[PDB]
């Protein structure tokens, strides 16, 4: 999960 | 997250009114007061806040969102027996299953259908291409054929996907999520249908939700396609209307995307106990689906008991009639992704910012490109990590610097790396950025 909550469509 | 209550998120469109009655009947039973909150973008704010332990014990959406939900550790795994899960339908529980976990519980089946004004427009019609000679008819009274949510690509997904457009290839149970359907020739097909309604004024760009509704529920307009919670709001209005079948396009049915509204624990609530005694004792029953379903219809439910006297309602066989034409949604994490991108084609089509070819195509790079990032992203964290248990340093920092080359602003990632790398590496790593 930890690296998971790093992203999003909007990027990193 | 306060101990010893429950804060429960639910959308404006739904019963939140009904499903506070359900809380307050809880409350009675036990020591517990329930608050029903219906924040708007409940769906983005929820793993914003639950991200750091904040947020509501429980939240509800349509399956889709849960397995982004899921992956980014944000959700509590369920925990009912055999005997509470014979309860209820087992494609419901196949619909918030996630890498074998159940992540959610199921509460209702939601599918689209065409509401029409019985009045106006007694014989609807039965397919798209008979829309625009009707509203040509219905303006010539100062009235119009069709209005409906255009901000929102799950209302016009439906026309989208009649002749072939998709989300994720279906393979034996999986989503290949290589094989995108947002740019091929159906989805092309049924956009260009909309976007000419548009251009020729059979249809305004800028309708939104309400905007919708109340053209509807004033008499303005003959057809709306919207959900079972709408039904609520034309029963006050008195409008005389029908529930059928949505329109064909090049003579396929529409496909809508079938959602399964369902509630989730969050991984932070101190109350998971009384969210499950909640949820399962009190929401999912016979009398507590009823007063949801009285402020707010749900659709299909569920929990069998109920469903088996909802299926005579007329509303709900054309419910599932338009199901049946549709899918299950993917809960998979790149439905954001999906929706993002088509929302962007959608609303650029519709106001003439793009070509209906260039706002699909652009849709199909954009959901692409964020998938094949995200994949060499976490691939180059856990070969680079993988390298570095291993002791080679220099290989397992090159891997590491890959991963951060690729991530915009990677102060969070650099916490994240420095609270796992020995200090000496996490300093070599710093001096490769
Ligand atoms: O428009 C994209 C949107 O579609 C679905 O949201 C629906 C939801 O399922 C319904 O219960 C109702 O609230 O209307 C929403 C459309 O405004 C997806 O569930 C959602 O994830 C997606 O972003
Ligand atoms: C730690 C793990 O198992 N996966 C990576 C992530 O959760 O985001």
């Amino acid at each position: 999960p930890r690296l998971s909550r790093l992203l999003s469509y909007a990027g990193c | 997250i306060e101990e010893g209550k429950l804060v429960i998120w639910i959308n404006g469109d739904k019963g939140y009114n009904g499903l506070a009655e359900v809380g307050k009947k809880f409350e009675k039973d036990t020591g517990i007061k329930v608050t029903v909150e219906h924040p708007d973008k409940l769906e983005e704010k929820f793993p914003q806040v639950a991200a750091t332990g904040d947020g509501p014990d429980i939240i509800f959406w349509a399956h889709d969102r849960f397995g982004g939900y899921a992956q980014s550790g944000l959700l509590a795994e369920i925990t009912p027996d055999k005997a509470f899960q014979d309860k209820l339908y087992p494609f419901t529980w196949d619909a918030v299953r996630y890498n074998g976990k159940l992540i959610a519980y199921p509460i209702a089946v939601e599918a689209l259908s065409l509401i029409y004004n019985k009045d106006l427009l007694p014989n609807p019609p039965k397919t798209w291409e008979e829309i625009p000679a009707l509203d040509k008819e219905l303006k010539a009274k100062g009235k119009s054929a069709l209005m409906f949510n255009l901000q929102e690509p799950y209302f016009t997904w439906p026309l989208i996907a009649a002749d072939g457009g998709y989300a994720f290839k279906y393979e034996n149970g999986k989503y290949d999520i290589k094989d995108v359907g947002v740019d091929n020739a159906g989805a092309k097909a049924g956009l260009t249908f909309l976007v000419d309604l548009i251009k020729n004024k059979h249809m305004n760009a800028d309708t939104d939700y309400s905007i919708a509704e109340a053209a509807f529920n004033k008499g303005e307009t003959a057809m709306t396609i919207n959900g079972p919670w709408a039904w609520s709001n034309i029963d006050t209005s008195k409008v005389n209307y029908g529930v059928t079948v949505l329109p064909t396009f090049k003579g396929q049915p529409s496909k809508p995307f079938v959602g399964v509204l369902s509630a989730g624990i969050n991984a932070a609530s101190p109350n998971k106990e009384l969210a499950k005694e909640f949820l399962e004792n009190y929401l999912l029953t016979d009398e507590g689906l009823e007063a949801v379903n009285k402020d707010k219809p749900l659709g299909a439910v569920a929990l069998k008991s109920y469903e088996e006297e909802l299926v005579k309602d007329p509303r709900i066989a054309a419910t599932m009639e338009n199901a049946q034409k549709g899918e299950i949604m993917p809960n998979i994490p790149q439905m954001s992704a999906f929706w993002y991108a088509v929302r962007t084609a959608v609303i650029n089509a519709a106001s003439g910012r793009q070509t209906v070819d260039e706002a699909l195509k652009d849709a199909q790079t954009r959901i692409k490109e964020a998938l094949a990032v995200q994949k060499f992203f976490l691939e180059e964290i856990q070969l680079g990590e993988e390298l570095l248990a291993q002791g080679d340093y220099e290989k397992g920092v090159d891997h590491l610097t890959n991963a951060i080359a690729v991530c915009g602003q990677p102060q969070q990632l650099l916490q994240v790396l420095q609270q796992t790398l020995p200090p000496p590496v996490f300093q070599m790593l710093l001096t490769k950025l």
